[PDB]
């Protein structure tokens, strides 16, 4: 049978309550299990037989049976609590749950901006990467643009933003800017540019200070 | 304590094998199922298959009969998983897993049953074209241009190397405090890239030695870089 | 009359049961697929061999119980069924028993049980998949007597089947009340033995009687729980007559002499209609009856 999961992903403050509904597709045994797992990490086990907290999990969550409707609950969402969460069928297939990814809900908190020149080692190379650093902040939607004299470059950079820090739920995030070593020394400023709502913050190097 | 151990992963070209090895202790296998759980990157968890050693049955998904085969060992305590035949959508991350079995399909033991309650760590399985390409390391360099109060950002680009994964550590794991090790990007290149940032009092500087520690296993590379003021 | 003992399949069945070996051997499975919690006790260990495991009951009561019937539903797997096994695979298990004056609590002693019986299947489950989608439900009973003690265990072996219990059914027959030729009779005990047919006594019901020389009524219980052989009867006594199963008077202008079986008699003729519930009709008046003659007469007219 198929385990249809709702909602895909959902947002949350801390001290929200969560709810989590698997919809088994036809009858199955009443023994979902629930799983949550942190990013990278293994799953860990919630919920057994539906509705039996396993030991050693804050009891926080609970899960529950309505027919054919199982769901998990949050009482009080914790910033530890940011993870997917997985139901499961108990029985012969196994199958999982299409799964449900939980973000903590938080203030705003303004980037900590550092912008980083290539090293002279990977300029001998012939490549030169120029690494924007946006740190611990929130919402993780910033515009990040690069410019080159002054000029907006386009297609030549990458993003990567990791996960929520499981103490603050602040995000941090990446902009690293590849040129060839002809074009990297053919200009002098270079300049990363976040904006978050109605704020830009520039940092920027001479390729001739130190 | 009741453990899984997961080994056997790694890059592996387009229809090639590989056999994964799933080490319990803790508990003797005969007791209950052992199970692959497999996740593609970015994907969902995918039951793949069962085994009761016990018994001698076996059961697997769809997606995977006929080019998988799990087997047990119950002198060592120990599960396999055969692959062949692989395709580039069986990258994933193979988890092993155990949970009680039950002759009786709707049926659970009151005292021993509770779902998939012991995972393993996870091997990665690559299926690809591609040869291992170790990484460069270059530093990120805090600066007098990259004086920014009391508090200073260095790191470590980690640049083009194939497959996954990289680990960085920062001074031989004692420094942990501040730092970020971002994702890997997949560059148009073929081959993965990602940094790692640890941010640090700007007084410490001159006078605290920084060392970003990248281990690339799957090229059997280790790169220690001290990171300096330019 | 089937008076039950203990029930497993029903609120709080599995009680205080017991199993021995401790640890494996018999367990006790949950089913959630109803809102109702079932449960079931199963053991599968057919792999192994040199398998001896007991599931004992909770100490029931036998009360007024002589015979007790026990009614088992399970399922047995089939031993081919698991791939290479069957070297040291059973498919039938063993019914056990045990009198006991007293319950001695979670106290277990194999050697003070007595063999019922071999329990075997009527049918088997074959299924490819291990977890068994569909089952084979056997119904098996047996019953033991006479009980001589203040209660009673069951015990169940297992040597090395693949066995699921899903109900213990265990009970005693009883002859229910009954009115019959006029008289009610008690519910009363079954016996243990077929040749046993004690009697019981009947209670004639309202306005009825047993004749002056006619046999009291006696009815016999027997194994079953159904009455059997009536001895004697009673009969609606004289100004009565039998309305169903009841003695009801008889109708104004209606007499009856006696205690019979026949209906009230229409008042004979030249006499005054009756008041209700009448033994004799009163000669109308200027007539009267032969006094060798009884009341059934009619009236002659006086000469
Ligand atoms: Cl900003
Ligand atoms: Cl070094």
């Amino acid at each position: 049978i198929q385990m249809t999961q709702s909602p895909s992903s959902l947002s949350a403050s801390v001290g929200d309550r969560v709810t989590i509904t698997c919809r088994a597709s036809q009858s199955v045994s009443s023994a979902v299990a629930w799983y949550q797992q942190k990013p990278g990490k293994a799953p860990k086990l919630l919920i057994y037989s539906a509705s039996s907290l396993y030991s050693g999990v804050p009891s926080r969550f609970s899960g529950s049976r309505s027919g054919t409707d199982f769901t998990l609950t949050i009482s009080s969402l914790q910033p530890e609590d940011f993870a997917t969460y997985y139901c499961q069928q108990g029985s012969a297939p196994f199958t999982f749950g299409q799964g449900t990814k939980v973000e903590i809900k938080r203030t705003v908190a303004a980037p900590s901006v550092f912008i980083f020149p290539p090293s002279d080692e990977q300029l001998k190379s012939g490549t030169a990467s120029v690494v924007c650093l946006l740190n611990n902040f929130y919402p993780r939607e910033a515009k990040v643009s690069w410019y080159v004299d002054n000029a907006l470059q386009s297609g030549n950079s990458q993003e990567s933003v990791t996960e929520q820090d499981s103490k603050d739920s602040t995000y941090s995030l990446s902009s690293t800017l590849t040129l060839s070593k002809a074009d990297y020394e053919k200009h002098k400023v270079y300049a990363c540019e976040v904006t978050q709502g109605t704020t830009s913050v520039t940092k920027s190097f001479n390729r001739g200070e130190c | 304590e009741v453990q899984l151990v997961e080994s056997g992963g790694g890059l592996v070209q387009p229809g090639g094998s590989l056999r994964l090895s799933c080490a319990a202790s803790g508990f003797t296998i005969s007791s209950s199922y052992i199970h692959w759980v497999r996740q593609a990157p970015g994907k969902g968890l995918e039951w793949v298959a069962s085994i009761s050693s016990y018994y001698g049955s076996t059961s697997y998904a769809d997606s995977v009969k006929g080019r998988f085969t799990i087997s047990a060992d119950t002198s060592k305590n120990t599960a396999y998983l055969q692959m062949n035949s692989l395709r580039a959508e069986d990258t994933a991350v193979y988890y092993c897993a155990r949970s009680h079995y039950s002759v009786w399909w709707g049926w659970h033991s009151v005292s021993y049953y509770a779902a998939f309650d012991y995972w393993g760590q996870g091997t990665l399985v690559t299926v690809s074209s591609a040869s291992t390409k170790g990484p460069s390391v270059f530093p990120l360099a805090p600066s007098s241009k990259s004086t920014s109060g009391g508090t200073a950002a260095l790191g470590c680009l980690v640049k083009d190397y194939f497959p996954e994964p990289v680990t960085v550590s920062w001074n031989s794991g004692a420094l942990t405090s501040g730092v970020h090790t971002f994702p890997a990007v997949l560059q148009s290149s073929g081959l993965y890239s990602l940094s790692s940032v640890v941010t640090v009092p700007s007084s410490s500087l001159g006078t605290q030695t920084y060392i970003c520690n990248v281990n690339h296993k799957p090229s059997n590379t280790k790169v220690d870089k001290k990171v300096e003021p330019k | 009359k089937e008076v039950v003992l203990l029930d497993f399949a029903a609120a709080g069945g599995e009680l205080g049961w017991l199993t021995h070996p401790y640890g494996k051997g018999w367990d006790l499975m949950q089913n959630i697929m109803n809102d109702m919690p079932i449960y079931m006790y199963s053991v599968c260990n057919v792999m192994s061999g040199d398998q001896d495991n007991w599931l004992r009951t909770n100490w029931v009561y036998r009360g007024e119980a002589e015979r007790i019937f026990i009614e088992l539903k399970f399922t047995v797997r089939d031993c081919n069924s698991f791939p290479g096994g069957a070297s040291s695979c059973k498919e039938t298990f063993n019914l056990y028993y045990a009198e006991s004056d007293l319950d001695y609590g979670t106290n277990f002693q194999k050697r003070l049980f007595t063999k019922i019986d071999t329990i075997a299947p009527d049918e088997i489950t074959v299924s490819s998949d291990f977890e068994a989608r569909h089952v084979k439900l056997n119904v098996e009973e047996r019953s033991v007597g006479p009980l001589t003690r203040k209660g009673f265990y069951l015990a169940f072996q297992d040597i090395g089947a693949c066995v699921a219990l899903l109900s213990v059914r265990v009970y005693y027959k009883k002859c229910p009340e009954l009115l019959q030729g006029l008289a009610h009779f008690p519910e009363t005990i079954a016996g243990s033995d077929a040749p046993s047919l004690a009697t019981v006594a009947g209670t004639c019901v309202d306005h009825a009687v047993v004749p002056p020389g006619g046999e009291e009524p006696r009815m016999h219980c027997a194994v079953d729980g159904e009455w059997l052989v009536p001895i004697g009867q009673c009969l609606c006594q004289a100004g009565y007559e039998k309305v169903e199963d009841a003695c009801q008077a008889c109708s104004p202008g209606f007499f009856k002499f006696e205690a019979s079986e026949s209906p009230c008699l229409e008042c004979p003729e030249h006499t005054l209609p009756s008041p209700e519930g009448a033994t004799s009709c009163e000669c109308e008046e200027g007539f009267f009856r032969a006094p060798q003659d009884p009341a059934s007469m009619p009236c002659t007219l006086v000469p």
